[PDB]
């Protein structure tokens, strides 16, 4: 039943500006926390950004601190990513994500990104 | 930025072989290591979390320990659904970063 | 009063803290007089109506996990915040608090397993508010199944009488269902004194040191139930009406009895490491006592065979009738008298 | 004045003066230097490093207004911590751990802060310390510490600490959870010791952290009107953090002291089966040892000469004399 | 139990009242009369300057320093109607806290505790209280109390005390000395800590020796705690024409104090008796490696002594002894099986 | 027992005569001689094991 969608994502001219979407059906975006993971053509999985609807928190990568903002909206249980600055390195294919928290030890939580996307390539 | 380093870079083991893929990180995160496999032109799907728990609906032949620092996913005995790259990441922080992965191929 | 503040996590964040994330179950009992309805629904909008529902009703939430599910519940609910924080974090002690609306309930269940000396901890709670009461439990698999059973034959008068008779009928099951563990625990702690009678191995220490922290948690728990019974029992709640004072000061007296025979048996489970300890020393002892035999006697015996066995250009050997099989003789002589000495003095 | 801190070879004293327009720093080691800087309006951060320089504290001290008895309880460096209330100022003390790799031990380092006016102070036992980064944050111009008043840096300065206690907390988890396996799995000659230190750090974090829980509770619960009103959720903030510590704590000396008592009670068998060991090959190679010494022998005459194979019968008897001292055992399973 | 009167020792003359402690060498007497309007303290050495203060309708605070006095004991009592055997328990020490009621005054006996450290010792002062009309008549053996408190709040007018009658002050005072009960507690809890360190970290016949001391502390702790139960129970229930109404929720707090301050003696005993089977087991785990040492001493070296032996005896009858070597074999076997032992020894690691 | 007994003690429900108040007490006070015997009892029993553990150990020394 669950099912999270991306889309927004197409070619960009370099130094230009993109778009991204994130669409949730099944859960509610104001439980949860909304992730966003990149992987170059042959390279590895590399998080970038992750939004948490509920407080607003944003957590940005260092290797692309700035040049990106995200939010999300609770009128139409979405979220999105919008890309500024974008460069060479800033290809990808770019994926959205769910994740919860989950216990440890008293001090220290974790996450786990338990649902994703089907996947959206810029 | 706890950057994660993982061996072996590239392994390859045929059907019913036990295998083990380690994970090594720079810095103390305490449990917060996830593995991920991702099949060619595929989404990751959550296999371990809290380095030891099967996530719902992984196959239990699966399992991960961890060592201190030192975390390792080993597989009973692989399948040909189990050629694929695995991905080792640390959720200790706000930031979140992955490993390099192992790519596993048929022999 | 608000929602603690944790480090790692976002401000307003609900985390489960558990380890059960398999299933998701709603079970939902509208019990009356003139009829009841039963129906499992796996989303949340179904129980939602029933909030100011006139008949009482009982919902039981299974799998935790969700925390979506649980927080919905309580903003439509009205539960506040903590409360839900509290029904999430199961690392916790059983604890009752009263509210204007409703009255929370904390408590534990435990089960065990055969051939695994493991004493596990459900988390499950209790919203006692209206007419309803609401249940979030860990996992699948309750004892509640005879309070059901009871509703659904309609016998008792729980299902003709106030929704405060199901909270009690729930509590009452708990601890209940506490005794089918405490005799499968005491015909194993009972079965294990026979082994350690018989045999006292090294796997003994393990398996009482396990029983030991097992009731080293009994006690963690057990004590909390007072004050918590003590507050519903002599605090007299209003959502309590009055009418079950008695049967909250019988679970009052069964509690004591519980606390009282935990402090028993710890004591009487202190006494079987006592007693392993003395099987061991006893053991020890035995080894010393053959050990020093065997040294004793074979030693001087050495003596012999070495100041004799001695090589000398002038050795007095003074062959007095075949004497080597006289000093056979004497070594077989102080061989005697020292066996002699040892039987006396009684250490073989 | 009483003195009892460990080091002597550092004494550096720093002045922060900033505003919501303009900051300025200041490196200096003349007292008077930060005399005028008390009179500025806007909030201050003051930090001395060096207790065994009495002298300057003192001067300080008494420029400052405080009362002896804070100047000498400054200068106690093993107590625990408390927070005081008065007045003119309110007195904290707390505790600053390091932890280190390849030798496990404790290194605690006293500090304590006082807050009057719109002045901050503290004193320091060496250089370094864990308010990295709120110093980073004040010279880059981040955060919202310069609209506050001199509490909110004072809560910062708080946080800053129990960050730091996290970051040792992720050590001690990282420790806890490898001597869980080596205990259990492999035990060692060192091992033994390794559980003490252990259980010795976590029994000190404990009555450390605790104190620590009481002062956060007692600034949030009493809330003195020095410090403003606005700023008491944070406080209230960081009180559930050491609550967080402390759960944290008693869980891992749980954990270390099952650890303890499960290898302190398998002793007794380690006993039986060394005696066993030392008792089983003594009393089987002794009767060996006096056979082959004493038909060794070197009298004039031998009967053992006469009789035919006597070498090999008497080596094979001895054999047969093994062998049934061998199954005198495993009636008992001795061996 | 019948009537009471003097119990006769033997030895001593009939009626003989003695001090039976072991403080000869203070000697003093407080007064503090207060009330609303002005206190008025005085400090003296004089029994009859206190006499007087029996009439008076403002609450009074006597405090005799010193009973090894027997005389001015006796003054006070026979001046304040108290009866003789209340005189004799006053001065009798080896006993343990109780309280007696009577028509026209309350009895009461309590302990004070002062741990020592450098040298791990708990120490033990009797006091007494009579409560007569609107007096509180006390008895110490040695200058130093736990009554300072009281004595700022009578000279400052700070809180109530001042406000009430003389069953406030004993109030007072008794919950003084509950309280600084807690603070021995605090000092024996630490005592503990240091005490389950040294037994672990260095095992010793002086550890043991400081174990079994706190053990019988705790176990005398005990034996006075129980009768402070009791004798604030009593109080609190029984409350008597002396006791005011509204003194009880007062009575009732230190009660509850009482009960806490049990709760943790016990627990405190379970640790100690715990502590005494770590110490035999941290020493035992000391003698299991000398033990060790032995063992793979012994091990490696009878064997090679036996097949000398073996090579060793002239058995000439047989050629087999004289065979034509270099001695390769028989040293190399023994080197060999002696390198073997000791692999062996390195798993299941003895070292 | 003590709680059973301090009940009648002080309580005294009008079916209790009066009069019989100190007799309770009486009772009371044996009660408290009771318990306090009974836990002296405990405390020597605690000690018994360890007294023969050590006895066993002095042997083995032997
Ligand atoms: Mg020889
Ligand atoms: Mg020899
Ligand atoms: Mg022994």
């Amino acid at each position: 039943e669950v099912q999270l969608v991306e889309s927004g994502g197409g070619l960009v001219q370099p130094g230009g500006s993109l778009r991204l979407s994130c669409a949730a059906s099944g859960f509610n975006v104001s439980y949860y926390s909304i992730h966003w993971v990149r992987q170059a053509p042959g390279k590895g999985l590399e998080w970038v950004a992750s939004i948490s609807s509920s407080s607003g928190s944003t957590s940005y990568a260092d290797s692309v601190k700035g040049r990106f903002t995200i939010s999300a909206d609770t009128s139409k249980n979405t979220a999105y990513l919008q890309m500024n600055s974008l460069r060479a390195e800033d290809t990808a294919v770019y994926y959205c994500a769910r994740s919860y928290w989950y216990y440890i030890w008293s001090y220290s939580y974790g996450n786990a990104m338990d649902y994703w996307g089907q996947g959206t390539l810029v | 930025d706890i950057q994660m380093t993982q061996s072996p870079s590239s392994l390859s083991a045929s059907v019913g072989d036990r295998v083990t893929i380690t994970c090594r990180a720079s810095q103390s995160v305490s449990s917060a290591v996830a593995w991920y496999q991702q099949k060619p032109g595929k989404a990751p799907k959550l296999l371990i979390y809290s380095a030891s728990s099967l996530y719902s609906g992984v196959p239990s032949r699966f399992s991960g320990s961890r060592s201190g620092t030192d975390f390792t996913l080993t597989i009973s005995s692989l399948q040909p659904e189990d050629f694929a790259t695995y991905y080792c990441q640390q959720s200790s922080s706000s930031l979140i970063t992955f490993g390099q992965g192992t790519k596993v191929e048929i022999k | 009063k608000r929602l603690s503040a944790k480090k790692g996590l976002p401000p307003g964040t609900l985390v489960y803290t558990g380890k059960y994330r398999e299933d998701f179950e709603i079970e939902v009992m509208n019990y009356s007089i003139e009829e009841f309805r039963e129906f499992k629904t796996t989303d949340v909008e179904s129980v939602l109506p029933f909030r100011d529902s006139s008949t009482p009703t009982w919902i039981n939430i299974t799998g935790i996990h969700r925390t979506d599910v649980v927080q919905r519940v309580g903003e439509f609910f009205g539960i506040h915040p903590l409360v839900l924080e509290d029904i999430l974090n199961v690392h916790q002690r059983p604890k009752v608090e009263f509210f204007e609306n409703y009255v929370f309930i904390v408590l534990k269940m435990f089960t065990y397993d055969k051939n695994l000396h493991e004493l596990e901890s459900e988390q499950v709670s209790l919203i006692l508010t209206k007419n309803c009461v609401l249940m979030f439990q860990e996992k699948i698999g309750d004892v509640f199944d005879p309070v059901r059973e009871r509703i659904r034959y309609n016998r008792g008068i729980i299902r003709k009488k106030r929704a405060d008779y199901l909270l009690y009928s729930l509590i009452d099951a708990l601890v209940d269902d506490y005794f089918v563990l405490l005799e499968k625990i005491d015909d194993e702690i009972d079965v294990l004194e026979e082994e350690v009678l018989e045999r006292p191995e090294k796997e003994t220490v393990q398996r009482t040191h396990q029983l030991k922290r097992n009731l080293v948690e009994l006690r963690k728990t057990i004590w909390p139930l007072r004050e918590v019974l003590s507050s519903l029992y002599r605090d007299v709640p209003p959502l309590i009406e009055k009418e079950t004072v008695p049967y909250f000061r019988d679970v009052y007296d069964h509690t004591i009895q519980i606390a009282d025979t935990v402090e028993t048996f710890r004591d009487i489970v202190s006494g079987l490491l006592d007693v392993y300890l003395s099987s061991v020393s006893n053991k020890t002892n035995e080894v010393m006592k053959v050990l020093t035999i065997i040294a004793t006697i074979f030693m001087p015996l050495t003596f012999i065979a070495g100041i004799y066995g001695m090589n000398f250009e002038y050795m007095p050997e003074l062959r007095w009738k075949w004497g080597y099989p006289v000093v056979l003789a004497v070594m077989g002589v102080i061989a005697v008298i020292m066996v002699v000495y040892f039987k006396k003095k009684k250490w073989l």
